[PDB]
RNA sequence: UCUUUUAUUUUUUCUG
């Protein structure tokens, strides 16, 4: 009993017993006298990522599986006696927001800006020239349209 | 379009049993009178790359040691006719069954 | 005026759903002009 | 859907903010929204810690066709005690 | 009558 099992990538157990027995019928087609020493190749679905190769000699499987690729021929135990009776048995299984507007009485006068959040009583505005919020009460400051120009308190 | 036969095993192409039927089980099939496609199955599992039928000690287990180098499948779903039950009495089945 | 193109620098005026490529040129980086918006800045 | 907190009334019809035009903490700079089978805006606010100008704004197609887009932000800076020289 | 987001890791850069 020489049955040897193989590591090899899972899910192609199919198509690599395929290549590996069509290169068989080449092969013995293509020797004379002398025809190479291999005697059954198959593999199981519940079984994934291996074959089993029934054949005498390292050497003989290795000639074999040259040419052959994704074949992990380096991973290969020789299957016990015992377990192959096993292996093999038949049966397995607001409108102030965001708005621009000007400071009059302030240090900050002639400062437009663009209204952010109010709180009541009091707006906070962005400085046009400078990089600071800054709060003060709205009936104070004057807003004006989209485009600069016409300029109305706080009665909008 | 790949079939199993469910007598020996030998699996291959649908269209080439409807050309040459079953090499192994011909004359059986023949004598018998019942075409390849009933004695055949799509539905098989455990495939066997055979070469060595005298030499194959897996072979010897499967039964195919009398047939040509070939394509088995291990398990092949199905039952047998009774027409070719009767004639091969040391068949048995392939399923795993009896 | 909406958006320009860089080599001819001309406008487009383009809107949505429309190419990116220039009319003059094939040259489609598509610059976008000034805000029509008065922009306030002071000597600060 | 989920909007971030930066103002939105800046960007225009097109979802792009213009130059000339603040930008500070985390304001929308461009506008986006991302469908998948209700608009569920996926924008990227202006930095926290970051305040200046919109000084240009490209919009091209990459290789794939897809519209790109590049807002370059000018601040001054001028020189306070904690900077470094 | 409030709530309300800022991926992760691999690298590199420098800062004391
Ligand atoms: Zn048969
Ligand atoms: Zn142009």
């Amino acid at each position: 009993a020489t049955i040897w099992g193989v590591r090899c990538r899972p899910g192609k157990e199919k198509e690599l017993i395929r290549k590996l027995l069509k290169k068989k019928f080449n092969l013995d087609r293509a020797m004379g006298k002398k025809k190479l020493k291999i005697l059954s190749i198959f593999q199981r679905d519940n079984y994934t990522g291996r074959i089993y190769i029934e054949a005498p000699k390292q050497s003989v499987i290795e000639k074999f599986c040259n040419g052959v690729p994704d074949i992990y021929i380096s991973q290969k135990l020789l299957i016990p006696v015992q377990e192959l009776p096993l292996l093999l048995k038949p049966n397995l299984s607001e409108v102030a927001l965001g708005k621009t507007v000007r400071i009059r009485s302030a240090g900050y006068k002639g400062q437009l800006g663009i209204v952010k959040d109010v709180n009541g009583d009091k707006a906070t505005v962005e400085l046009h020239s400078k990089n600071k919020h800054i709060t003060i009460d709205k009936h104070k400051l004057t807003y004006y349209n989209r485009e600069g120009g016409e300029g109305i308190t706080y009665d909008e | 379009s790949e079939r199993a036969c469910m007598l020996c095993g030998i699996v291959q192409t649908t269209n080439e049993f409807n050309r040459d039927g079953c090499p192994n089980c011909q004359g059986i099939f023949e004598e018998a009178g019942v075409s390849t496609m009933e004695c055949t199955s799509p539905s098989f599992e455990g495939l066997v790359g055979m070469c060595k039928p005298t030499k194959s000690w897996v072979a010897k287990w499967l039964s195919v040691d009398h047939s040509i180098a070939g394509m088995y499948a291990i398990k092949v779903d199905g039952r047998l006719p009774a027409e070719v039950v009767e004639l091969l009495p040391h068949y048995k089945p392939r399923d795993g069954s009896q | 005026l909406k958006y320009i193109c860089a080599e001819c620098s001309s406008k487009l005026s383009l809107s949505r759903t429309d190419a990116v490529r220039c009319k003059d040129c094939g040259h489609r980086i598509l610059l976008k002009a000034r805000t029509k918006r008065l922009v306030q800045f002071e000597a600060r | 859907l989920r909007m971030k907190h930066g103002t939105y009334d800046k960007l225009d019809d097109d979802g792009l903010i213009a130059p000339g035009v603040r930008v500070s903490g985390e304001d929308v700079i461009i506008g986006k929204t991302t469908p998948i089978s209700s608009k569920r805006d996926a924008s990227t606010p202006l930095r926290s810690t970051e305040n200046g100008i919109v000084d240009q704004v490209l919009v091209t197609t990459n290789q794939d066709g897809l519209k790109f887009v590049k807002v370059r932000v000018r601040t001054t800076k001028i020189p306070q005690i904690g900077d470094k020289f």
